[PDB]
């Protein structure tokens, strides 16, 4: 999608920390589970470790 | 199968012409009986329990009599050849997934409704020819429909080398990579397949389908990246399984409807159709009509079959005979 | 007018409104194409 830019504000990949090493002091991760398709196609997961 | 009747409609099998009732000895013997005036005509049927006389035509009420081959009668196989387009690319584009789709229409149900969808994917490479790329895209596809293990797969599924582009090559979830060593592949033949049938139940019927592709990305624009194309079919359902629920649907009239209702309770009737043998057909539609303020009238059909040994032997025949016994000219198929 | 405004390192061309970097070329759709640079 490069008509798009995934802003931090939003997504907060990044995101603050409490910590005594610094005061801006991050933390990263981020992980997909829906892809929401045309005409109203919603795909969930539901991970099962029998599988 | 559950046709349609104009007030009756009514068949008799033909497996031998014998010229007099007295030379009808085994069942399916037959003979065109009609005076010398030609005022009438019925046929004297040797049925498996004895002897049984066709309705009496009144010659002067004949409405159409034609005889009809085997040929006309056998579900031509409709086939395809999907191949790459030339004008997107005339070779695969690698890092593209070519996902084809086939769409299936008159599934379990009767309607178009009814549909269902086998995937196929292939991922190209660098350096993959065309034929290796049909070649893996029929093996897709024949791993997704032919991996049922019941019946039978929904589709048919061949490849044609250049050096004979004649010869099929069949492709089930069963062959290899290894068994296909030819590189001169053109082509992906997906013909469609030959369901079961059932005499009374399950009537010969078939799944339609078309290759539906999906988009790919060349040099900017989303793009169909192969053409289906129809080619003229090579294999024909044969008739016999058409002919047999014709009989078993026209002696029901003459015998029994109840066929296995109750089922220790019921009648054996005696077919005389084999159903994996080729047959002509010979329809007539005549009509009664009363004598005073009585001048509807009923329309009624009389169907004769005769298996078709390459030329037409046994129902040119039987169509000779009836012309010179009831005055009418039917022409020999 | 047409401002690019990203560039794309891959072996399969990217969207047409980026750069396509492939290992010694660099594409950008122009006249319906990937045109490369001299």
């Amino acid at each position: 999608w490069t008509t798009f830019v995934l802003d931090n504000n939003s997504t907060r990949v990044v995101e603050k920390v409490q910590s005594r090493l610094h005061s801006n002091a991050l933390s990263a991760g981020f992980q997909f589970v829906e892809y929401k398709a045309p005409n109203g196609v919603r795909v969930r997961l539901d991970v099962d470790p029998f599988y | 199968m559950v046709i349609s009747i104009n007030q009756v409609r009514q068949l008799y099998v033909a497996k031998a012409l014998k010229a007099n009732t007295a030379a009808l000895t085994t069942a399916g013997d037959i003979v065109p009986k009609a005076d010398t005036a030609k005022t009438t005509l019925y046929f004297q049927s040797m049925s498996p329990a004895g002897i049984v006389a066709s309705d009496k035509i009144n010659l002067k009420h004949v409405l159409y009599a034609k005889a009809t081959p085997s040929e006309a009668l056998a579900h031509k196989l409709v086939r395809y050849s999907v191949t790459l387009d030339a004008d997107v690319s005339a070779t695969p584009v690698a890092g593209q997934n070519y996902i084809l789709r086939l769409a299936f229409r008159q599934y379990i149900g009767l309607s178009e409704e009814d549909q269902y969808f086998k995937y196929g994917e292939v991922i190209a490479r660098s350096g993959m020819t065309a034929s290796d790329f049909y070649k893996k895209m029929a093996i897709s596809l024949a791993k997704n429909l032919e991996n049922k293990t019941e019946s039978t797969p929904l589709v048919n599924i061949y490849l044609i080398s250049a050096a004979a582009a004649s010869t099929d090559v069949p492709v089930t979830s069963a062959t290899k990579e290894s068994d296909l060593t030819a590189t001169d592949y053109n082509q992906i033949i997906i013909e469609e397949t030959e369901q079961p049938w059932v005499l009374g139940m399950m009537p010969q019927a078939f799944i339609p389908f078309t290759p539906q592709f999906l988009t790919i990305t060349v040099d900017g624009e989303d793009r169909l990246w192969g053409v289906a194309t129809v080619v003229t079919p090579t294999k024909t359902v044969p008739d016999g399984h058409l002919i047999a629920d014709l009989e078993y649907f026209c002696m029901g009239a003459r015998g029994d409807i109840y066929r296995g209702m109750g089922y220790p309770n019921i009648i054996k009737t005696t077919y005389l159709v084999d159903p994996g043998a080729v047959y002509d057909v010979l329809d007539i539609h005549y009509f009664y009509t009363g004598s005073n303020e009585s001048v509807q009238k009923s329309e009624k059909t009389i169907t004769l079959v005769a298996v078709d040994d390459g030329s037409h032997t046994a129902m040119n025949a039987l169509i000779g005979a009836i012309n010179t016994a009831s005055g009418l000219t039917i022409a020999t198929l | 007018m047409k401002t690019l405004r990203t560039l794309k390192i891959s072996p399969n061309a990217p969207d047409i409104n980026s750069v396509w970097l492939y290992k010694g070329t660099m594409k950008y759709f122009n006249n319906g194409e990937w045109e490369t640079i001299g």
